[PDB]
């Protein structure tokens, strides 16, 4: 468990590891926006 | 002239934007290391072995001597939190520099400054960047040495009395030992560098490597490649990438075997037992049970004529019988007390097996690194109930896949770099097709 | 003259009760208080000429002696069959679950 | 005997093999005589029934049931925890009709030997020497014709 | 739940693209 | 359910031993090989018909010219493998022929299995093994596996048969 | 079919008193059995000693009888061999040996009743599968 | 009582005539067992002709 | 001074019995008032001889040499037992326990493999009377048991066995079984062997002895499928004697 | 067996050296277009 004073953040921490995956997906939203140029 | 799906090739000659790509990507790596550690800590339960909990980063920290005490018991989780926080915080700094250099900074660096700018074909400048990074790497290897010798030591699974954190005061410097590993066979009973089985050799190897890397860094800052090297290599950014992909591939296959066989720098206390270890522990377990019931395990002939519990290896050593005969090269701290000069010692087996050895064998047999993709532990025919896949299987399989794909990438980019260097990567010139100017084969 | 001796043995009291000279040690779990302690002693001290001989195993407490008397009717003895006692097969006959 | 011979799996056309060539006689032999109908009983006089081989199975275990389908005897694979052996259950076989009419057999190896044959249905005496029969079932003209014509179609 | 944060975080990325293709930026 | 079908065919029909399945395997695996090797060959014998690093753009569906060099392809394969295609028509007919023929061959074998007309055994091997308990081959090892499959899956896979196999009749090796 | 109180009614002691578990207790018991025991006792067998299973009839013939809540709760505190002659806390998880089996440290008395009830209920649901091993998978 | 000439051997005697008498299998035509003929065994002579 | 596992592992030395100094020509005295044990008996074979078959019955077959194909897996070691003094001053060793068997297969000329269970199980071996000192001329002679090379669970390649397995040739469902009976019905042999141990070195200080052995026993009969061969084994031995 | 071991060591060393020195002998230049 996290130290008690950061306990407030458990549910955010459960999500942080996945964020680098989102950068890959963001690369495709960006390319969709400029028309796969 | 690249398409969108090859879009990062448009950066080959944009040193400034390429710097941003690299530094932003570095932020992603450090971000994952921090976020993943905090995720693992948030889920960590101290009363369960690490390896029942899907942990791969906390074991790496524990192995450095932080957070653990005798036997591998977790005593203080704060060092884990710190490691994760500091990595996570640091990733914002790298992300900041990355997106600044990728989006706002000078697109090319050659104009802003001759020191940071580079031409891929500038053999002097390329070896100087290489030299700097070699020095950095050498310093990094010496940090491990610093930790082991001056800042608390490392976790030593071989420590007497169950394993413990131990300061390394006499690292191995003898180059016959250090480089002797590099010359051992990679086959069974030898294991190349994967067989390193004590922390003195681990730390001394890192002294050597740190010095070697610093010396070679200085060498490459100060020299230019000799003619024989100039004529052997392709000098282009894609070529350099291909060389590094080959090296990463090699390293990944090695890492795969390390985590599958080595129980010294991947202590089984944290990572779970190795495949060989678990197999040996099964035979130990039933030797113990049966002997307690009165069986004479030394004289018990099994169905095949070979000993049911004990037999000889091909060079005569007394070893566990059954199929685990294949794993007799296994060495582990719970088992070595029973080993004499000729292998397993029948008198120690009869007289000196201790409860803690019984417990450890039973634990390791029931935590063998077998399990399904949906994390049902055990052999493929087992029913649902146990949620377990060994960290060793997760780390071995992942790094095999990555190493394989990087070898493919090596081949892809090495072949392309050669073809582009000679000028035919976009296809055959219709008007100058080489084969049309060669004699026919028949 | 060509007969399977294990099949033959199933036609004796071996096929009906715990044979103190042949049966694998795991069978002694079928009755209370016999496994593992007494079972270990019984097997180590075989062979027996009569079921009653088990009571003369040196060292039996009087509790142990009483447990045997309770269970003598579940025991038998037949001739030792080499195929069943060689290989340490009374301690581990290769059968698990 | 002609009716009994139909009630025998060796004449089932789905017991053959693609490369087991020649006549059915080359496999099980030339049938000479019905041995008689085998009746199995345990030591408590209850009549037991051999479970017949289904056509799907190249090999099949020997399981004896009572009239209600309850397993009462078998030929065990692992002997050590055997409950239903012929030796333990006192299984006998008696013949009615045929060559063995009115004979009863009680020695377990002989009884097992007929139970091995009863999974095939009715029990026949075969001449295996005349054609050097190899003991392995072949299909009939009904099988070969069907095969050829389904494939050509 | 956890699905609150992953929603705020998940929208950050498309939000950036949207604001830039509306303010016709250097996309 | 199809996975179960595969395994049924192994244990009951010894389908892997059937030469018609084997011809099917060769046509399917041979087809995938032809697919891969032809596509790679074309992609690595392309003519430079445009300046881009993405070579897809330099093709025009109405151009009459071949987009890759049969001549260079033929030389490469002749020198690598010994033989090569020289006739584009034969090449693409062969690509039709191989997988279609393989599938047709497997269908014939299954028609045989409709009748239990299996390639289950080799008689010579069985005669020797019955007489000589030291004779062992991968063929005999696989029949033991089939025997395991049949006894262990039949009661649940064929519930209408009401198979009751007591523990003592299940074939099992030592310990397992 | 469902999880009725009849199935959830198990012997409390050797004197014939019974106790009816709730569905909550049973599921808690199952979860805890997976946490602390299934690594060796999946499906009611014992991987490190298959001669001894968790079938009710086996437990009934243990000394102290273990086919009831009290006998099982005691076993989890102070395990013995099957004939009761020797205490085996140093090689079998128990509260007595929670120092060397850390998963036992956070088990409460109520958790012990739930585990014991799961062990007694499951053969009522699964029959021969409980303790019977791969033959019955 | 079962020499090579009873067994229809035709080339075996021509090898034996000029000094090849043993097999890599460890037998010799004179009945001696446990002999190492070196390469020029019956098998080695045969292999040399194939090559 | 002695060696560690990591000095020995992989060398072949683990399959070798301890040797005694060629100076060790003493005598170890025996007090009928004391009791003794063999704390370690080691037997290391160096030669496997197999008897041939001479077609007729008027020339008699010889013991021929064989090649080992199962590597350095042959020695018996850690054997222990009572060394008893009899009324007549003879000594009798009674084997109790140890690594007292090794399967071996040797190959004869022509390529026949001959498996055997090299063993001294249940060894009882006795000296001449009036020993009173173990010397470099003391000989022990005895007999041991040779169980079947495979034990009862062993399944042949068609699944037939003694304690497990099929009882018929299931691949030949309607073949005549009478011809197959020898292969179908397994049986468990138990035969006797003979051994001579010849003491040629004695360290009186330490109780260690060493010398030469010759053993004679039968080979594997593959659970009654075929007739066994007669085998003669020669090698060296080492033993350590202790007061009880 | 030691004669065999030595022979193979020598044969393997020889081929491996051919390989290493062959690719060090200006291999990039051995193509049909630009040789540099
Ligand atoms: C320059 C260009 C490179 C080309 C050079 C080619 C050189 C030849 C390569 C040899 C290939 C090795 C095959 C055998 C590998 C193996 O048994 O490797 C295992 C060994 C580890 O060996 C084990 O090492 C163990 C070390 O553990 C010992 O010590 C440990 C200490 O804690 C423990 O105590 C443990 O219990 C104890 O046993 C023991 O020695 C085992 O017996 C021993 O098997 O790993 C190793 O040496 C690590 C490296 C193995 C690499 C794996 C190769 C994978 C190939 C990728 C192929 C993909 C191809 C794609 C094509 C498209
Ligand atoms: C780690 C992954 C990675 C990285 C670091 C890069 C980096 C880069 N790419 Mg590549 N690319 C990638 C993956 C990646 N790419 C993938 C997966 C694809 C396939 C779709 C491509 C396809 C692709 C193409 C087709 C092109 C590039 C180009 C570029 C460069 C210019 C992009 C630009 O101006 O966008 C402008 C985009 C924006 C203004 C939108 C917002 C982008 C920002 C950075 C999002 C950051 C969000 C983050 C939460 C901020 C934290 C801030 C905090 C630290 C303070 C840049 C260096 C271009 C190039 O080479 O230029 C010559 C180009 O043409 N990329
Ligand atoms: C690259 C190394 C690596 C390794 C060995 C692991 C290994 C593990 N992770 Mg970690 N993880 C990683 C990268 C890695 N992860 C990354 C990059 C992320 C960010 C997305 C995470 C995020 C993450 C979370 C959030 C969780 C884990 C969990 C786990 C465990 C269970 C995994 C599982 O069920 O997968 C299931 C298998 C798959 C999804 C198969 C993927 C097959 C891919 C798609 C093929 C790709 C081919 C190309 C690359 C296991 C110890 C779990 C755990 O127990 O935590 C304690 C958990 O909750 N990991
Ligand atoms: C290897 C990565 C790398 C490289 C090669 C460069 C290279 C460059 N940057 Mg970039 N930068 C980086 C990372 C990198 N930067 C990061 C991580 C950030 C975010 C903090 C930035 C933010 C940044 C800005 C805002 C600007 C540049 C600029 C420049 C240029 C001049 C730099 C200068 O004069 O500093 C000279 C040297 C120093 C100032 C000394 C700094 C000493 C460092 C900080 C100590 C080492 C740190 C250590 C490794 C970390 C320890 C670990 C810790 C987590 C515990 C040059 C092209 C400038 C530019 O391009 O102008 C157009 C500019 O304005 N950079
Ligand atoms: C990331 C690390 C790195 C990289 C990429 C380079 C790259 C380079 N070095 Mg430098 N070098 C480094 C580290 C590195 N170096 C370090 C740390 C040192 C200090 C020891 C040196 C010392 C050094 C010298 C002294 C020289 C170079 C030279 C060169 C150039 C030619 C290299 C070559 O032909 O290799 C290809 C390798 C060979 C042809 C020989 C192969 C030998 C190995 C050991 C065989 C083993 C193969 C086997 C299958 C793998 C298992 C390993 C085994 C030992 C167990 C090239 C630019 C040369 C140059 O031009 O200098 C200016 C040169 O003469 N380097
Ligand atoms: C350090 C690693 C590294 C680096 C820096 C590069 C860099 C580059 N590569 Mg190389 N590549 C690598 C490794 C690397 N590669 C590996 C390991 C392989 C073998 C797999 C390749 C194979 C490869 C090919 C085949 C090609 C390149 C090309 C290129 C160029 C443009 C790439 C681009 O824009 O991608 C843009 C990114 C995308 C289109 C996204 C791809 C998405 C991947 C395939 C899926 C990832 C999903 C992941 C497994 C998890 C999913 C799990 C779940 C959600 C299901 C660029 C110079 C191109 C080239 O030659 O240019 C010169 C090209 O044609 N690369
Ligand atoms: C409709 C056709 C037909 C049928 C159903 C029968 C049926 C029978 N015949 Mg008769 N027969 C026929 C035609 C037929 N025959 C013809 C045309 C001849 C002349 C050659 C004979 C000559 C003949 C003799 C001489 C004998 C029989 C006998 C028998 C019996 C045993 C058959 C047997 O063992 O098959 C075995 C069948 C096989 C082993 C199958 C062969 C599979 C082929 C070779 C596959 C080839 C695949 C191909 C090469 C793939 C390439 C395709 C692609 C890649 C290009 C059976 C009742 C026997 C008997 O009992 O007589 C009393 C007997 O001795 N037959
Ligand atoms: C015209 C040219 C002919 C020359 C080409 C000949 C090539 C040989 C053909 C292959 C024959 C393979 C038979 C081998 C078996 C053999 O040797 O045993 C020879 C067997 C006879 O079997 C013998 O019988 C004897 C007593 O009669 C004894 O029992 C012997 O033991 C037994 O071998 O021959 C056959 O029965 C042949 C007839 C088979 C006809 C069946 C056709 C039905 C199958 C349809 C096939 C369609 C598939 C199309 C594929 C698409
Ligand atoms: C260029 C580009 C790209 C890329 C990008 C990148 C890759 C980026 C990166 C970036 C990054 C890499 C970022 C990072 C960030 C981070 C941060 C921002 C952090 C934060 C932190 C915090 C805030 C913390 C908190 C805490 C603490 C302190 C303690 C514990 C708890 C918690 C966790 C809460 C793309 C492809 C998209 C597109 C195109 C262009
Ligand atoms: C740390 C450590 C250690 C140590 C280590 C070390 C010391 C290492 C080293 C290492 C090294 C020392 C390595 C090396 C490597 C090398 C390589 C890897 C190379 C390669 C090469 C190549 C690749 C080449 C190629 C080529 C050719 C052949 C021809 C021409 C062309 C070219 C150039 C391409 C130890 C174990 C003790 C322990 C633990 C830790
Ligand atoms: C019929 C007849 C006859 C005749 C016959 C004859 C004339 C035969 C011939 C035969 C022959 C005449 C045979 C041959 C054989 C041969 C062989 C068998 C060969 C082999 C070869 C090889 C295999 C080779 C290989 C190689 C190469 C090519 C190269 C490299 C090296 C090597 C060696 C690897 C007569 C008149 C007597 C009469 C009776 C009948
Ligand atoms: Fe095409």
């Amino acid at each position: 468990k996290l130290p008690e004073a950061y306990a407030i953040f458990d549910p955010l921490v459960d999500v942080l590891p996945v964020i680098p995956v989102l950068f890959l997906a963001l690369a495709f939203v960006w390319q969709a926006a400029v028309g796969f140029r | 002239g690249f398409a969108w799906w090859a879009g990062n090739a448009r950066l080959i000659n944009l040193s400034g934007k390429l710097l941003g790509a690299h530094v932003a990507h570095a932020g992603l790596i450090v971000f994952w290391a921090g976020a993943m550690t905090l995720f693992e800590l948030a889920h960590f339960i101290p009363e369960k072995p690490m390896y029942e909990q899907g942990l791969i980063l906390i074991p790496h920290i524990a192995t450095l001597g932080w957070g653990v005490g005798p036997g591998g018991e977790v005593v203080d989780t704060f060092p884990f939190f710190v490691v994760g926080v500091v990595h996570l915080i640091s990733s914002a700094v790298l992300g900041f520099g990355g997106v600044y250099h990728a989006i706002r900074g000078p697109e090319t660096l050659e104009e802003y400054s001759s020191f940071f700018g580079y031409d891929w074909k500038d053999k002097n400048k390329m070896t100087t960047i290489l030299g700097f990074h070699l020095i950095v790497l050498g310093i990094g290897a010496l940090l491990l040495v610093a930790k082991a010798m001056f800042f608390g030591g490392l976790y030593d699974t071989w420590a007497p009395g169950g394993g413990d954190v131990r300061v390394i005061t006499n690292p191995t410097l003898d180059p016959r030992v250090i480089f002797g590993y590099l010359l051992k066979s990679p086959f069974g009973g030898e294991g190349w560098i994967v067989s390193v089985n004590n922390l003195e050799d681990v730390v001394g190897g890192h002294i050597w490597i740190g010095l070697i890397c610093i010396a070679g860094g200085i060498w490459h800052i100060l020299t230019t490649p000799f003619g024989w090297a100039r004529r052997a290599f392709i000098w282009s950014g894609e070529a350099y990438l291909s060389y590094s992909l080959g090296a990463l591939s090699m390293m990944g296959f090695i890492a795969t075997c390390f985590v599958w066989f080595n129980n010294t720098v991947y202590p089984s206390e944290f990572y779970g037992p190795t495949g060989p270890e678990a197999s040996q522990a099964q035979a130990m377990t039933f030797l113990i049970r049966d002997q307690k019931l009165g069986a004479n395990v030394g004289s018990a002939q099994g169905p095949t004529g070979l000993g049911k519990y004990l037999m000889r290896s091909p060079t005569g050593e007394i070893i566990f019988g059954g199929e685990t005969m294949r794993f007799w090269d296994f060495r582990g701290p719970w088992l070595e007390p029973l080993r004499g000069p000729n292998g397993l010692d029948l008198n120690k087996i009869k007289n000196d097996i201790q409860p803690w050895q019984e417990r450890r064998a039973a634990e390791y047999m029931t935590h063998a690194p077998l399990g399904s993709l949906n994390s049902v532990g055990g052999v493929a025919t087992e029913i649902n109930s146990v949620n377990f896949v060994s960290p060793r299987s997760w780390l071995a399989t992942s790094h095999f896949v990555l190493a394989f794909f990087f070898l493919v990438g090596h081949l892809w980019h090495a072949g392309r770099a050669r073809a582009a260097a000679a000028g035919f990567e976009k296809g055959i010139d219709r008007e100058s097709e080489p084969v049309l100017s060669m004699p026919s084969l028949d | 003259e060509l007969v399977n001796v294990v099949d033959e043995k199933l036609g004796t009291a071996y096929g009906e009760k715990i044979d103190l000279n042949n049966t694998n040690i795991a069978a002694f779990i079928q009755y209370r208080g016999l496994y593992p302690t007494l079972a270990k002693l019984i097997v180590k001290n075989a062979p027996y000429e009569s079921v009653e001989d088990v009571l003369n195993i040196p060292g039996l407490t009087e509790r142990q002696k009483q447990i045997l008397r309770e269970n003598l009717e579940h025991f038998t003895v037949t001739e030792v069959e080499t195929a069943l006692v060689e290989g340490g097969d009374r301690y581990n006959n290769g059968l698990y679950k | 005997e002609k009716l009994a011979f139909y009630d025998y799996i060796g004449n089932n056309p789905a017991k053959g093999g693609l490369f087991r060539t020649g006549p059915m006689n080359k496999g099980d032999g030339i049938a000479q005589a019905w041995k008689g109908h085998a009746v199995f009983r345990n030591k408590e006089g209850e009549e037991l029934f051999v479970r017949r081989m289904p056509a799907f199975f190249e090999s099949f275990p020997v399981i004896l049931t009572d009239k209600n389908g309850v397993v009462k005897a078998d030929i065990p694979f692992r002997r050590a925890e055997s409950k239903y052996s012929f030796e333990q259950q006192g299984v006998t076989v008696s013949f009615y009709g045929g060559e063995l009419n009115g004979q009863t057999f009680t020695d377990p190896p002989t009884v097992k030997s007929y139970a091995r044959k009863a999974i095939f249905g009715e029990i026949f005496e075969f001449d295996t020497e005349t054609l050097n029969s190899d003991g392995i079932f072949r299909t009939s003209p009904r099988g070969w014709f069907t095969f050829a014509h389904a494939v050509f179609a | 739940a956890q699905l609150t944060m992953i929603a705020m975080i998940g929208i950050a990325g498309p939000m950036i693209i949207f604001l830039l293709a509306v303010r016709r930026g250097n996309l | 359910a199809i996975f179960r079908f595969l395994l049924f065919f192994q244990g009951f029909h010894n389908w892997t031993l059937n030469p018609f399945h084997m011809m099917g395997v060769a046509g399917v695996l041979g087809g995938a090989l032809l697919c891969a090797i032809h596509g790679a060959t074309v992609e690595n014998t392309l003519f430079q018909d445009g300046e881009g690093a993405s070579t897809f753009r330099a093709f025009n569906p109405t151009q009459a010219e071949e987009t890759y060099s049969m001549v260079t392809a033929n030389r490469f394969w002749s020198q690598i493998f010994g033989i090569a295609f020289s006739n584009k028509r034969w090449l693409h007919f062969f690509m039709l022929f191989v997988p279609v023929t393989g599938l047709w061959m497997s269908a014939i074998g299954v028609v045989g299995l409709a009748l239990n007309l299996r390639s289950y055994d080799f008689i010579s091997q069985e005669i020797r093994a019955a007489e000589d308990p030291e004779f062992e081959t991968f063929y005999t090892k696989n029949l033991l596996l089939n025997e395991g499959i049949r006894a262990w899956m039949a009661p649940q896979d064929q519930p209408h048969e009401n198979f009751v196999f007591p523990e003592e009749v299940l074939p099992r090796g030592n310990a397992l | 079919a469902e999880l009725t109180p009849e199935v959830l009614t198990v012997p409390l002691n050797s004197e014939g008193k019974t106790i009816t578990l709730t569905e909550k207790q049973y599921l808690e018991g199952k979860r805890l059995f997976q946490y602390a025991c299934a690594s060796c006792h999946v499906g009611g067998i014992t991987k490190t000693n298959p001669s001894l299973d968790l079938r009710t009839e086996t437990l009934a013939l243990a000394t102290p009888p273990r086919d009831n809540i009290e006998g099982l709760v005691d076993y989890m505190k102070n395990p013995t061999t099957y004939d009761g002659e020797q205490e085996i806390a140093e090689v079998h998880p128990s509260l007595r040996s929670a120092d060397i089996f850390p998963k036992m440290r956070n088990l409460t008395e109520k958790d012990l009743v739930a585990i014991a009830g799961h062990i007694l209920v499951e053969p009522k649901i699964l029959g021969d599968k409980w303790g019977g091993g791969k033959v019955y998978y | 009582l079962n020499p090579m000439w009873r067994q229809g051997m035709f080339v075996l005697p021509f090898m034996a005539r000029l000094g090849v008498t043993g097999s890599w299998s460890g037998w010799s035509i004179t009945g001696e067992t446990g002999i190492d003929p070196g390469f020029w065994s019956f098998e080695g002579v045969a292999l040399a002709h194939i090559v | 001074q002695t060696l560690t596992y990591d000095d020995i592992v992989g060398t072949g030395l683990a399959n070798k019995c301890p040797t005694l100094d060629d100076t060790a020509r003493g005598a170890y005295p025996i007090d009928s008032s004391q009791t003794y044990r063999i704390a370690r008996l080691c037997l290391q074979p160096t030669t496997f001889l197999v008897k041939e078959e001479p077609k007729n019955k008027r020339q008699e077959a010889e013991f021929v040499p064989t090649k080992l194909v199962t590597r350095e897996t042959t020695s018996l070691d850690q054997i222990q037992g009572e060394l008893k003094v009899n009324s007549d001053g003879s000594l009798t060793f009674v084997e109790e326990d140890g690594i007292d068997f090794q399967p071996v297969t040797v190959q004869m000329a022509g390529g026949e493999r001959i498996p055997l269970l090299f063993t001294v199980k249940n060894l009882v071996a006795s000296t001449q009377p009036n020993v009173t000192s173990i010397t470099t001329s003391t000989d022990f002679k005895g007999e041991f048991n040779v169980p079947s090379y495979r034990t009862a669970n062993f399944l042949d390649p068609k699944g037939r066995g003694l304690a497990s397995g099929y009882d018929s040739a299931i691949a030949l469902p309607q073949a005549k079984e009478e011809e197959l009976a020898r292969a179908n019905v397994k049986r468990f042999s138990l035969t006797k062997g003979q051994i001579s141990l010849n003491v040629a070195k004695v360290d009186g200080r330490t109780g260690e002895i060493a010398g030469t052995f010759e053993s004679e026993q039968l080979s594997d009969d593959d659970m009654g499928a075929h007739e066994p061969h007669e085998v003669k084994i020669q090698g060296v031995f080492y033993a350590s004697i202790e007061p009880a | 067996m030691e004669t065999l071991k030595i022979t193979v060591y020598i044969v393997v060393t020889f081929f491996v050296l051919l390989f290493v020195f062959g690719f060090l002998s200006g291999d990039p230049a051995r193509n049909p277009k630009r040789k540099d």
